[PDB]
């Protein structure tokens, strides 16, 4: 990247290492986990890193396991503004044939249902865990080879591990390492047009077939050409200089100009597109501070505060009731309050003396002495000191 | 409801009452469907599916491609691979086809595997070579630009190619040998139309429009044995930016500086990424006039080709080049970006006529006027065969390019063209050779059979002479 | 015919290309006309609060004009003088009324003294444009094709669909204002109901009835005779729009303002003619006849002599020279 | 330098009869302002004007090549099913014929 490194160094490309020897890098070629991304209006990233936009309104197949059937992910799109080019994702449905053939539905308010019944989180069933996140998001985790993220306002992610390489099919692709065969339709043949590709993965015939994928919705609202061009020039500015080298900007620049010109409130489409790029940079390692009073500093509640890089390990009052569980998490962004204060049921971060216990599903209060004829317990400081 | 299908009702037996909601038709039969219940409608039998309001009785229903219907048994041609639908899915061959670099305009490159990227440079760069890793290797093609960091009426390209100890190079619309190579048999030049086609072996070829476009063509023979600015020709598109130091870069401008030939010339600079390159920057009108002129790529005469080849890459080049390029008298930094797309269209069988008298005219009357009488044989063509027979090259050749644009001669059959004389002529007046009877080229200046001294019966032919020299005995 | 006419008259009222009336107390900018498949231009109308402020014309994405009612004009943010001719658009003043002609693009827009907007649009847009002035087929029952592509019956969720925001505007939805007329009424309504009725009775208006019906015109006036006060001039906006309609349909009608007791406003010296020619010989004009053979136009012009010189009327004897 | 073609070898005969400095001032003014993309016409028409004046003073001029303002004429022969080949571009030919 136009930088000198001495001999014997060892860089990392976030999955593989590269050691300098005799002016040549010796690089490992192990397989890496995939990331298919849905975001913005109708902007998609394949597992093999192909970027495309498909503004179809139907119920589409996004990702399926296609040699066995360990899962299938289905995405439901709707028109999301007055403009016809604005087509967002409202919901995403998930099917686990291993567990009762259950059907999970991630809803538009970051809610979740399992076979119709809404659920209070967390949901530690055997294989799958569903819990909230630091950002009022939701994270599905089936085993250790499948993660997901929120489809509240339409930013689904999926992490697939290398054991699913070349054995998946959908709009997200084959996950085989090649970008070129990602417009591969269910008839075992690749199509050159994005309009024909997406219309082959729709599940319903009553739906329409998209004839036309546009690129410039600023033509129908010519009042926003100046704001759209000036507001996301920050992305090619030196504010993001540390990860122009890690991940290319020009697609994320192309998605912003489509979203701000097309959506109802470009307050949030602007500041959801810039956060799409920052999350990509952070996934490589580059953390960035792009928040401002002008550029969408979020207002954390009374006790909480913006925090660029934290830890979801010791915050919630549930963590004290569950210490021997582990926090194999990363350094996340969001809204915390200082370390002596821990979250509560009602989102009020209080000291650990007013921290309830979340024992056996139930919840007890900071000095509830419960007992039976074969045990005795007491919730002291978030942990329930049980005995026999 | 109608006889051809049977009514359905929700059973309270099971929640899985998939009915009118999960209406299986052709394109969603293999796919998976949600259902919260039935709609208690009237759905086709278990042995068939809906199609275009017709409940097509069999599971032989069509096999779509490009939004078009194909009954079973119908075939399509994609590349050099025919493909057919057997049951409900297409069944394609596995013959790997021939790949093609390109220099679309001044500063853009299209890899073998297919990857457009922006690299403006002014040094000399390796475009493709076989000297890569653990290969013994045979050739080394280079490309040298000058004054071409900013596309304009500047930026003349120079190309040197090093093969079989040869050095044939080219600039200023001409080809110039500097060191003839050993196996002259494979060397072959074809000056047809707007192009210099240039053959160098069983699996190597070059195509040059005399100004800017460099299209080296390779075959299955190599298949992950090359590297350079064009990549490695392995099918994988994500690894075409593996630099000389054996790692991938995320930025193309750092990839190309790895392939410069002189380590002590200038590294081209990281430009800050803008959609408005140079002169389209502050002038939003000239950014709109350039687009609408470049929206010809999505025009009525190209609609047939827009289905096979995406115009969005070639549209990005049309905006980049003629924004920076200040065109005064030679509208060439625009007309060459569109001739490139039309050339690709023609290779996929779609001949195109986009060229009129008020848009990129390309006259051809000069090759008839130099004669005292205007004989009128040269005519411009949409796309004519590049591989034909002449007084010089009477035999049929390996034809890497089906057809090409440019000023093509034409006179009735029984008359063969020469290039020394702009006009055509009968065959017998060609300086053609046939020594001892057999059919070969027009007396190629080649030593035939150095292999066997005893069977060394050498026979050359300058123009017509029925001659045979003697083989100098080694003893 | 060969042309069309939309009109945004009175307070909040609209008249489409095909004869559909409806009120709209908008609060921000809205699309009036323009192609619904490909936009080479877009006529836009900006409101402040119910009441209108400006008419705007954007040409693709490169050029913009904003004529106001106060008289100011601006290309982008920079205020410019008038007349003005850039980019195939002639921003002029005809018959006291400001005009924005785009005959290359196929439209003519003019605002009058009272602030009422008007858009004339070619037949090259029949069933090829949609917006707050609807489409330009002949049928009036289908003028509410929303931006989503669907029909409608409420004029507001239709017209709110065509709102066009900006980085500075960021506009919200509009609702029907409260009606303070059901309570405020009495002897006023009985006497003030008359002015809406004469559209039928009086002979001068009594011959456009085969051309256009006054039924939607009397309907829209009666709901505005109730909030105003101290005069009978509250009905004449509906009355003026009826005249301007019947003229466009090919029946000009004369002398209707002699007894109507509502003179349309115009500057000092000039009074409201009806059917004046646009190429009024002024003080520094060339005597070049049989060239301005354009259609006759309504508006105000100087007295019989009293030529024009820089926005006033002056007798021909006092014609200046220029150097 | 592109407009210095007005003072070039093929125009030397006409530069003695007609001053090129006026037509050079126009060649610079027009194609500075004019952004030419696909139709190099705001340059080729300023030079065709000077050549027209030169021809009226008896100085016929051939300044037009294939890489500078080509002006093809093959379309009026192709519309016929057989390419009869009668139309040809002429430096300066009589406008008044029969
Ligand atoms: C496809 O064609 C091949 C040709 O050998 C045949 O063996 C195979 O059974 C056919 N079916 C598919 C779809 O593979
Ligand atoms: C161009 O070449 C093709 C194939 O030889 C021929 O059919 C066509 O008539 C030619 N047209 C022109 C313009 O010469
Ligand atoms: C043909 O070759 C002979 C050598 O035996 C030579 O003498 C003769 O000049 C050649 N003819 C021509 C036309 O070059
Ligand atoms: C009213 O006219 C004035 C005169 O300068 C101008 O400043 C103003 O902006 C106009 N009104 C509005 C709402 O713009
Ligand atoms: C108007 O255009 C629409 C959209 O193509 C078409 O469906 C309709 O028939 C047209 N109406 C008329 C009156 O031509
Ligand atoms: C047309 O050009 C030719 C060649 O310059 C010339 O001989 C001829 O006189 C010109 N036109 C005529 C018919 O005068
Ligand atoms: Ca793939
Ligand atoms: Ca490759
Ligand atoms: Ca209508």
């Amino acid at each position: 990247s136009g930088k000198r490194y001495p001999p014997g160094t060892s860089l990392s490309r976030d999955c593989n290492t590269c050691i300098c020897r005799n002016s040549q890098w010796i690089c490992s070629n192990e397989e890496c986990p995939g990331e298919c991304l849905v975001t913005g209006q109708s902007h998609f990233k394949s597992f093999d890193n192909r970027y495309f936009t498909f503004s179809g309104i139907c119920q589409y197949l996004l990702a399926r396991d296609c040699q066995d059937h360990s899962f299938s992910i289905v995405i439901e799109t709707v028109q999301c503004a007055d403009d016809r080019d604005a087509v967002c994702t409202r919901s995403v449905t998930v099917r686990l044939p291993g567990l009762h053939n259950s059907l999970v539905k991630l809803k538009h308010g970051a809610g979740v249902a399992m076979d119709g019944q809404d659920v209070q989180l967390p949901l530690l069933k055997g294989d799958l865990r569903i819990q909230h996140t630091v950002t009022a998001s939701v994270r599905l985790s089936y085993g250790e080879d499948l993660q997901m993220d929120w489809d509240g306002r339409g930013r689904l992610l999926v992490k697939l591990s290398p054991v699913y390489a070349g054995k998946t099919c959908g709009l997200c692709g084959n996950y085989n390492g090649n970008q070129g065969d990602d417009f591969l339709t269910p008839s075992g043949l690749a199509e050159p047009r994005v309009e024909d590709f997406g219309n082959a993965w729709k599940l319903h015939g009553d739906c329409q077939d998209l004839q036309k994928q546009h690129s410039d919705p600023c033509a129908l609202n010519p009042r926003m050409t100046r704001f759209s061009e000036e507001a996301c020039a920050v992305l090619t500015s030196p504010t993001f200089e540390a990860c122009h080298r890690a991940v290319s900007p020009l697609p994320y620049l192309r998605n912003c100009r489509y979203d701000v010109c097309s959506c109802s409130d470009g307050r949030e489409c602007l500041c959801g597109a810039l956060a799409s790029y920052a999350a990509a940079c952070a996934g490589r390692g580059v953390r960035v501070a792009w928040r401002e009073p002008g550029r969408c500093e979020l207002n954390c509640p009374k006790g909480q505060v913006y925090l660029q890089c934290g830890t979801p390990c010791n915050l919630t009052c549930r963590s004290l009731s569950y210490p021997d569980e582990e926090c194999n998490e990363a350094c996340l962004e969001g809204c915390f309050c200082p370390p002596g204060l821990y979250m509560d049921e009602r989102g009020d971060c209080v000291p650990k003396a007013q921290c309830p216990c979340y024992y056996d599903g139930e919840i007890f209060q900071p000095e509830d002495i419960f007992s039976d004829h074969h045990t005795m317990c007491y919730c002291e400081d978030g942990f329930m000191h049980c005995t026999m | 409801c109608r006889p051809p299908m049977v009514k359905l009702v929700c059973p309270a037996d099971n929640l899985r009452a998939e009915g009118l909601e999960c209406t299986k038709t052709c394109q969603n039969y293999d796919l998976e469907c949600m259902s919260m219940g039935c709609v208690s409608g009237c759905l086709c039998p278990p042995g068939m599916v809906r199609h275009e309001n017709r409940c097509v009785a069999l599971e032989r229903c069509p096999c779509f491609h490009q939004g078009k219907e194909y009954a079973p048994g119908e075939t399509v041609k994609i590349g050099c691979n025919t493909c057919v639908c057997q049951d409900r899915k297409w069944n394609c061959t596995d013959h790997v086809c021939d790949a093609t670099c390109s220099t679309i305009g001044m500063a853009h490159y299209l890899t073998f595997d297919g990857l457009k990227y922006l690299f403006p440079g002014e040094c000399q760069y390796v475009l493709v070579q076989d000297y890569c890793g653990s290969n013994p290797g045979t050739f080394r093609i280079l490309v040298g630009n000058k004054g071409c960091s900013h596309p304009s009426v500047k930026c003349k390209k120079r190309v040197t190619i090093l093969v079989e100890g040869g050095e044939i190079e080219l600039f200023d619309g001409e080809v110039n040998v500097k060191r003839p190579m050993k196996d002259e048999t494979h060397f072959e030049v074809v000056e047809s139309g707007r192009y210099i086609i240039l053959l160098l072996g069983k699996a190597l070829s070059v195509v040059w429009d005399r100004h800017l476009s460099i299209s080296v063509v390779l075959k299955q023979t190599y298949q992950e044995k090359v590297c350079g600015l064009c990549g490695n020709f392995d099918g994988i598109q994500n690894n075409d930016l593996t630099s000389s130091n054996l790692q991938v870069e995320e930025d193309p401008v750092d990839f190309g500086n790895s392939w410069k030939v002189s380590s002590q010339c200038a590294d081209t600079r990281k430009v800050p990424l803008d959609s408005s390159p140079a002169t389209c920057h502050n002038n939003i009108m000239k950014q709109t006039m350039v687009d609408s002129s470049c929206r010809i790529l999505t025009s009525d005469v190209f609609q047939d080709c827009n289905k096979l080849v995406d115009p969005e890459p070639y549209l990005d080049v049309c905006i980049y080049d003629t924004c920076s390029c200040e065109s005064i008298g030679d509208c060439a930094c625009f007309c060459d970006t569109i001739a490139a797309y039309a050339h690709v269209c023609a290779q996929h069988g779609k001949v195109v006529t986009w060229r009129t008298a008020t848009l990129c005219p390309q006259s051809c009357e000069e090759r008839n006027l130099r004669e005292n009488g205007y004989e009128c044989e040269w005519r411009y063509n949409s796309c004519a065969p590049a591989c034909q027979v002449t007084c010089q090259h009477p035999e049929p050749l390996a034809c890497p390019v089906q057809c090409v644009e440019g000023c093509h001669a034409h006179c009735p059959p029984g008359k063969i063209l020469d290039e020394l004389l702009q006009t055509c002529v009968d065959p017998e007046d060609c300086p053609v050779c046939e020594v001892a009877g057999r059919r070969f080229a027009s007396g190629k200046k080649v030593t035939l059979n150095p292999s066997d001294p005893e069977h060394c019966q050498i026979c050359h032919c300058d123009v017509v002479n029925l001659t045979c020299e003697a083989c100098q005995e080694p003893g | 015919s060969s042309t069309a006419r939309c009109s945004l008259f009175g307070s909040d009222f609209v008249n489409t290309f095909d004869g559909s009336m409806y009120s709209f107390a908008g609060y921000c900018s809205y699309l009036l006309a323009g192609g619904c498949q490909k936009r080479s231009f877009s006529i836009i109308g900006d409101f402040q609060n119910g009441k209108r402020v400006s008419l705007s014309v954007y040409l693709g994405e490169f050029f913009d004009i904003h004529l106001f009612v106060n008289g100011t004009v601006t290309q982008g943010d920079q205020r410019v003088s008038m007349p003005y001719a850039s980019k195939g658009l002639y921003l002029e003043t005809e018959a006291g009324y400001y005009k924005l002609s785009g005959e290359a693009y196929g439209f003519v827009a003019r605002i009058d003294g009272s602030g009422n907007f008007q858009v004339l649009l070619s037949d090259r847009y029949f069933n090829k444009t949609c917006g707050l002035c609807g489409n330009f087929n002949i049928f009036a029952e289908d003028d509410f094709m929303t931006q989503e592509g669907t029909l409608t019956s409420d004029p507001y969720d239709f017209a709110n669909s065509w709102a066009l925001s900006s980085g500075e505007q960021w506009c919200e939805r509009a609702s029907p204002p409260s009606s303070s007329c059901n309570i405020s009424s009495g002897e006023m309504q009985k006497g003030l109901w008359e002015q809406c009725q004469l559209l039928k009775s009086t002979s001068v208006f009594a011959r456009c009835h085969p051309l256009v019906d006054p039924e939607p015109f009397v309907a829209l006036c009666e709901k505005t005779l109730c909030e105003c006060a101290g005069g009978l001039e509250c009905a004449c906006p509906a009355l003026l729009e009826y005249a301007r309609t019947c003229a466009q349909e090919g029946m000009v009608l004369y002398g209707w303002t002699d007894h109507s007791a509502c003179s349309p406003v115009c500057p000092a010296g000039m009074e409201y003619r009806q059917c004046v020619s646009p190429c009024a010989r002024t003080c520094q004009s060339l005597h070049i006849n049989e060239m301005c053979q354009e259609r006759c136009v309504d508006g105000c012009s100087c007295p019989e002599g009293q030529l024009l010189d820089e926005g006033l009327c002056v007798e021909s004897t006092e014609c200046p020279c220029v150097h």
